[PDB]
């Protein structure tokens, strides 16, 4: 039961409470109320965590939406980078990135709600409560990537957001 | 890919 | 004590065009089109391109020069691509010899042996043109294309208002950033093939892919720009003028995956030098940066 102090595990740890905590800068700088984010952050944790240790996660998706419309003003992916190695490497969560970004994101509509979910590749391990969704339309939408938001010795995740036109 | 929510 | 952001600034500085340089590149005109006006009949030339969109780096390399053929060469223009080239291919290299003329997809390049020193310096002389003959159809012009072997419609005219209209909605910092980009892109550390191929396909992304105003820090915007450009050179970048090919048509599939990988390298370099910033190691910074892009940018 040794228990190394560099280690594949450890950075999944990692990017996956700071993928979270990356998400709660980016909700909590957007003016929004963090509550339904905090009411889910165990089995986000749990999903992630599980599917970073597979590499089965693609990206972390956080939609912002209009309640009175249900369109998007904006979608925060996180893609996973998996290009660890060794475990020894550097390693940071950029929340100065998210504030450049969030800037020029621009206003978001009065009471925006978001929603997260999970992209992953078919042969992921089920994990319970979470099912098939669907995404809400990016139609006329193109994303702008930041580069590594979250880095952990090699394995990533590079938070990228979505805007008109 | 299939992509996932919470229930 | 030099700060990040006074090193960009130094940096966006030594990419700009100069006076000295100006005058050698309409020197190199007139040296090849007086010289080509002997061999074909060429109504007139111009200096065109990134050249004169003020978005081409240093040192200045394949200036476009258009040769504008006279209606009496109108021939070349109902014969394959190629017969064109090969004639301005055979024409410049009794001039200037077989090793300094290269043909190229939609041009002939002529090098004039301009020696580039340690820190891209060439005694402000430009290093070479790219010769691209020309038809005038009126509004617009067309040249070869070797990838056919027909001829494309081009219109110079639109890509310069696009980068005029994107480099005003951002502080007038966007075409240093284009410039910054393209110097990384020629960085001998490549090897002999660029990253991106042809470099204009950075600037046409970069008409998108620089989003929302200028804001302030060069380090983020190259960061973003890098990381935009990595997830999106697989997608369809069109002719912003809408005639001519894609302008993401002339890398293969393996050449398009190199593209995005020394992209997103170049976006891991620049978070790692970020991160350097971030610990108060202003130095490694520095000397990160410098090995992203190249002997121009500064260490004090
Ligand atoms: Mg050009």
């Amino acid at each position: 039961s040794t228990v190394a102090t560099y280690s594949y595990t450890h950075s999944v740890t990692y990017v996956t409470d700071n993928i979270l905590k990356s998400l709660k800068d980016i909700i909590l700088l957007s003016g929004l109320d963090p509550e339904h984010f905090a009411d889910r952050w165990e089995s986000n944790t749990r999903a992630i965590k599980t599917w970073l240790g597979t590499g089965d996660l693609r990206k972390v998706i956080l939609e912002i939406y209009n309640p009175a419309t249900d369109k998007l003003v904006t979608r925060w992916d996180i893609d996973i980078v998996y290009g660890w190695s060794d475990g020894d490497g550097s390693f940071w969560t950029d929340t100065e990135q998210l504030k450049y970004a969030i800037k020029k994101a621009g206003l978001l509509p009065s009471q925006a709600k978001y929603k997260l979910m999970l992209d992953t590749k078919p042969g992921r391990p089920d994990v319970e409560g979470w099912s098939k969704g669907s995404y809400r339309s990016t139609d006329g939408m193109v994303k702008q990537s930041l580069g590594s938001t979250v880095e952990h010795s090699g394995l990533a995740g590079q938070a990228g957001y979505w805007r008109q036109r | 890919a299939e992509v996932m929510e919470f229930n | 004590m030099l700060s990040i952001d006074e090193a960009f600034r130094k940096f966006k500085s030594r990419l700009e065009l100069n006076e000295r340089e100006q005058k050698n590149a309409s020197q190199r005109q007139n040296e090849v089109r007086d010289y080509l006006q002997t061999k074909f009949g060429i109504a007139r030339s111009f200096l065109t391109g990134s050249y004169a969109r003020y978005t081409k780096t240093k040192p200045l390399k394949d200036i476009d020069i258009f040769f504008v053929l006279k209606d009496s060469e109108k021939h070349y223009h109902g014969k394959a691509a190629s017969v064109v080239l090969d004639d301005f291919h055979s024409a410049l290299v009794e001039k200037y010899g077989s090793a300094a003329v290269r043909k190229q997809a939609r041009s002939i390049n002529v090098d004039f042996g301009v020696h580039i020193d340690a820190e891209d310096n060439t005694d402000y002389r430009v290093v070479s043109v790219d010769a691209v003959p020309a038809f005038d159809t009126g509004d617009q012009y067309e040249i070869p294309d070797t990838a056919s072997g027909k001829w494309i419609k081009t219109d110079p005219e639109i890509h310069k208002d696009k980068a005029t209209a994107a480099h005003q909605a951002y502080a007038n910092e966007w075409k240093g950033l284009v410039r910054m980009v393209k110097y990384w892109n020629n960085n001998p550390k490549h090897g002999d093939l660029k990253p991106v191929k042809p470099s204009f396909l950075i600037e046409v992304m970069a008409l998108e892919c620089l989003y929302g105003g200028w804001g302030g820090s060069f380090d983020r915007e190259i960061q973003s720009f890098f990381a935009t450009l990595a997830d999106r050179v697989h997608d369809e970048w069109p002719d912003p003028a809408g005639l001519g090919p894609a302008i993401s048509n002339d890398m293969d599939a393996a050449r398009k995956q190199r593209a995005q990988q020394l992209l997103f390298q170049a976006s891991q370099d620049a978070s790692i030098a970020i991160d350097h910033a971030r610990r108060g190691r202003n130095i490694e910074a520095l000397r990160a940066w410098r090995a992203l892009f190249g002997p121009k940018f500064p260490l004090s």
